[PDB]
């Protein structure tokens, strides 16, 4: 009935745009529900960022269920436009996938953000 | 030969020594350590007195390259250079004889 | 070097002359106007610059000459644009006018015959030029680059002077005046830096304040800041910034925080606001103009204590995405390169009256 | 730097082979310099713990101790309460060297090839070509980590050894 | 003087052991 | 290895007995030479061993009964402080033992991964 949960608040979402901005510059990001789905099939994803303003929404409602099945952090952002902006990208992106990399220097940001997602999911 | 773009900073006229003194700002992309002469060649035709009315010295350059910072003088005449320049600078530019005892 | 032009209450905005020109280009990115005979210069994403006569305030801009690039100039020192041009800036002598964009080339042109007088490579694959800034009554061009580099040029020798470093996202907007200093935004570091070239100093002002504290203000009686889209330099001691949430921050150079902060001007439309895609302050005046894809140009008058500003009016005839505002005087004429999309190609959320062209408005006294 | 008390301690010598193989080192004194830098800092942190709360000596130098560690990138944002600098680890220091951070920013494809790149007058921080592997990155020049205008992979000159292969083709196949 | 040593020096000498230990400890920890 | 502060110390009766005869504080003696936070833990077998040194050494007993020290236990009838701490440290890699008993000292040398202690707060790494 809400269909917009969990929805990230302000400075958290700004933190999402910064970390996904850097990891997109560090090439640690997949764009597409097909792409993010296949990284969930490979288990090579850290967490998933989804847009709430996508019409229709049913094309990506399976992604929170699959993140529940694979124990993967996931959150909603209300803008696919700013979700495009974080990708270094000037068109709307609805699905963002943070790929697994232990050789990443912003891995502490990954741990803090996923700490906030697991703070919200409980 | 890379459009040197010589700048003159701190321009102060000293009329009782008949001169305008100024800090020489030189950038040099893709070029190193131009001359003492070509600077006296180029900076004559911004002030228009004479070639040997312009004195310039110093130039402890920027580390790594691309910039040189020195100090320059300009006179209104050559007898101002003949009577008020240091005697080695007149030796330096060639306009003085090297009497050695 | 302080503000001396106090003429805001005299402005005949309610009966200003409104006009619009449809032009042969898709998604214009910048308009550049020269004032000593008057001219205008427009670049679009169709790889075209167009030269205009605007000396008659009573009629539309007069189409004079046009230059169009293409794939013929793919090699970088080919004298022609092969990719989209983000900016245009007429030189203060009127002799040259320079274009540059995603082609990582700054190609400067003579204003007489529209011939490519020099092509300059950026020599960096990420060095796309987003904006150009001339020093007023000088030949020092300030080049904003996408690789976090700021490349400064001397025009008459066609040379490279130095490069500035420090921004953490791409330099979207840069402004400069007659003194040797320039304001730059990177907009996702959300820190704007002033740049003194001889002093070798910079000033870093910080934005992106949390709306949580604003929640306390909602208890006392919003929208997130992620992109400080534009900047405009008013005088030597104050300036203004425009954000992605209706916040137009009035700034003093002595204050780390904004001396004033404007919440939403162009409005909204769970809820989404407009951004600030255009911002022009005519220098040393008490007045400035804001423009967006909201459909009106909201003009605001700075208070004389330099502490706040107040609305003068709107221009509701410019439907579409306003990308660049120019204002010429003599009587005042306002030109605007209005487009169907954003300069950096950003998406439009069903903009009312999606059109390409130039909007103009004449305000008297 | 300083020598440890025990010269031969096997599991201690186990991890020294781990980190130097991880971080691409060449000396154990390189490890000893980092621990000796930590030894004086972690000493002085106990001294301010003996002082009262809101002590202006603890306020001024204890927070300047914070700001020097927030600058170099070691200290996080949430742990800015003077106790994580007692619960530290040495690998955070080894993380902040530019020898590894160029490899953390891809581009190096080996921890040993990266050292080879540094000594050959490669990557400039800004305009400053650096030839010291112990820089302790400023945390704000991280995205400015990029090749020189010369020294190719940054371009503008092929270099004479590529010119020999240019000369070995253009003179043999040519004239 | 002996012509026996051909084995690496310093960093390359440091290089070989970590490659060996990566082979050794992986089967050891299993 | 997985080594992080704070540090989990295990203290027996004999460590404290030499600590009180030398008038050196236990937790302060650790945190000076460990330079980090400690986790003081006492098993009940250490406390039940104090039940017979009681009529001469109540001073260490009230020193032991402080809220600074956290409770540790085993649920058995007949086990000691020696062999219970043999197998808890056996199935982990994170304990530190504060003692002076030479018999349990060699037992530290057998299992790798465990630091050593001494006369009252001089630390000895693995």
């Amino acid at each position: 009935n809400p269909k917009a949960f969990p929805l990230a608040d302000a400075a958290l979402t700004q933190q999402i745009l910064d970390v996904v901005q850097q990891a997109a510059n560090l090439r640690q990001l997949k764009k597409g529900a097909n792409e993010a789905t296949k990284t969930l099939n490979r288990g090579i994803s850290e967490f998933i960022i989804m847009a709430a303003d996508c019409e229709p929404i049913e094309i990506l409602l399976h992604l929170p269920l699959l993140c529940e099945d694979k124990n993967v952090p996931y959150v909603f952002v209300p803008s696919r436009v700013a979700l495009g902006r974080a990708c270094g990208v000037s068109r709307p992106v609805i699905a963002a996938s943070i790929t697994t990399n232990d050789a990443s220097a912003i891995k502490t940001q990954i741990y803090a953000v996923k700490d906030k997602i697991e703070t919200l999911l409980i | 030969s890379d459009a040197v773009t010589i700048r003159t900073r701190k321009v102060i006229s000293n009329p009782l020594l008949a001169r305008k003194q100024f800090v020489v700002d030189v950038l040099h992309p893709n070029r190193a350590n131009v001359s003492k002469d070509e600077l006296r060649e180029k900076l004559a035709e911004v002030y228009k007195a004479e070639k040997d009315a312009v004195s310039v010295f110093g130039f402890r350059t920027q580390f790594g390259g691309g910039k040189s910072v020195g100090f320059g003088l300009v006179y209104n005449s050559v007898a101002e250079a003949k009577k008020f320049e240091p005697t080695y600078r007149l030796v330096r530019y060639g306009l003085a004889e090297k009497v050695e005892k | 070097g302080r503000v001396f032009r106090y003429f805001g209450d005299k402005l005949l905005i309610s009966e200003a002359k409104q006009s619009f020109t449809r032009v042969g280009e898709n998604n214009l990115t910048c308009i550049s106007c020269f004032q000593p005979r008057l001219f205008a210069y427009t670049v679009s994403k169709d790889l075209q610059l167009t030269k205009y006569d605007i000396t008659d305030f009573s009629k539309r801009p007069k189409k004079l000459k046009y230059a169009k690039g293409g794939a013929k100039y793919i090699p970088n020192t080919t004298e022609g644009h092969y990719d989209e041009i983000l900016t245009v800036a007429a030189s203060p002598d009127g002799k040259y006018v320079v274009t540059g964009g995603r082609d990582r080339k700054l190609i400067v042109w003579s204003t007489e015959s529209l011939s490519p007088v020099k092509v300059i490579p950026t020599k960096d694959r990420r060095g796309e030029v987003l904006s150009l800034a001339f020093r007023k009554n000088s030949d020092q061009l300030y080049a904003s680059c996408a690789d976090f580099k700021i490349r400064t040029y001397s025009i008459n020798q066609f040379s490279q002077l130095e490069i500035l470093y420090g921004h953490h996202d791409i330099v979207e907007d840069i402004s400069a005046l007659a003194m040797e200093r320039c304001v730059t935004v990177g907009a996702r570091d959300r820190t704007a830096m002033l740049w003194k070239i001889p002093d070798e100093t910079r000033l870093t002002f910080r934005g992106g304040d949390e709306p949580q504290k604003l929640l306390r203000r909602w208890m006392k009686e919003f929208f997130c800041e992620g992109s400080i889209d534009v900047v405009s330099m008013v005088d030597d001691f104050h300036f203004i910034t425009g954000s992605d949430n209706g916040n137009i921050c009035l700034w003093s150079l002595a204050k780390k925080k904004p001396i004033f902060t404007e919440r939403i001007a162009h409005g909204i439309l769970l809820l989404q606001p407009f951004w600030i895609t255009s911002l022009y302050a005519i220098p040393y005046s008490n007045v400035f103009i804001s423009g967006s894809w909201s459909g009106s140009l909201k003009v605001w008058k700075i208070s004389d204590n330099l502490r706040s500003f107040e609305l003068l009016g709107e221009l509701s005839g410019a439907k579409g995405v306003v990308t660049k505002i120019q204002v010429v005087e003599s009587k005042f004429r306002i030109l605007a390169s209005i487009a169907k999309e954003h300069r950096l190609g950003r998406w439009i959320a069903n903009v009312s009256g999606a059109r390409n062209g130039i909007y103009s408005a004449v305000i008297d006294q | 730097y300083s020598t440890p008390k025990r010269p031969y301690e096997s599991s201690r010598l186990d991890a020294e082979l781990k980190l130097a193989g991880e971080f691409g080192l060449k000396n154990k004194k390189e490890i000893y310099r980092i621990s000796f830098q930590l030894s004086k800092i972690r000493r002085a942190a106990r001294d301010l713990l003996t002082r009262d709360e809101k002590d202006p000596k603890r306020l001024f130098e204890g927070n300047a101790l914070i700001r020097r560690l927030v600058r170099v990138g070691v200290l996080s944002e949430d742990k800015k309460k003077l106790d994580y600098v007692l619960a530290l680890k040495v690998e955070d220091f080894l993380e902040r060297r530019l020898q590894t951070q160029v490899y953390k920013l891809g581009l190096a494809k080996s921890v040993h090839h990266a050292r080879v790149l540094i000594t050959q007058r490669h990557i400039a921080v800004g305009k400053q070509i650096v030839n010291i592997p112990s820089f302790m990155v400023r945390l704000d020049s991280e995205k400015h980590i990029d090749f020189a205008p010369t020294s190719p992979f940054g371009g503008a000159r092929p270099g004479r050894v590529a010119r020999r292969n240019a000369a070995r083709k253009a003179e043999a196949s040519g004239e | 003087k002996t012509e026996k040593p051909k084995k690496p020096k310093g960093r390359a000498y440091k290089r070989l052991l970590y490659t060996r230990r990566f082979v050794n400890v992986t089967l050891v920890n299993g | 290895q997985a080594i992080k502060p704070p540090y989990q110390v295990l203290i027996d009766t004999n460590f404290i007995n030499f600590s009180i005869q030398k008038k050196v504080d236990i937790v302060r003696g650790m945190m000076d030479c460990l330079l980090a936070k400690c986790n003081p833990l006492i098993t009940d077998c250490v406390m039940a061993e104090l039940e017979k040194l009681g009529p001469k050494y109540r001073i260490a007993l009230k020193l032991a009964r402080d809220p600074r020290i956290k409770r540790l236990s085993c649920s058995h009838k007949g086990t000691y402080a020696d062999d219970c701490l043999v197998h808890r440290v056996l199935q982990h890699k994170c304990y530190i033992v504060a003692t002076n008993d030479a018999g349990l000292k060699q037992r530290i040398r057998k299992i790798p991964g465990i630091p050593l202690m001494s006369v009252g707060g001089h630390a000895y790494v693995i």
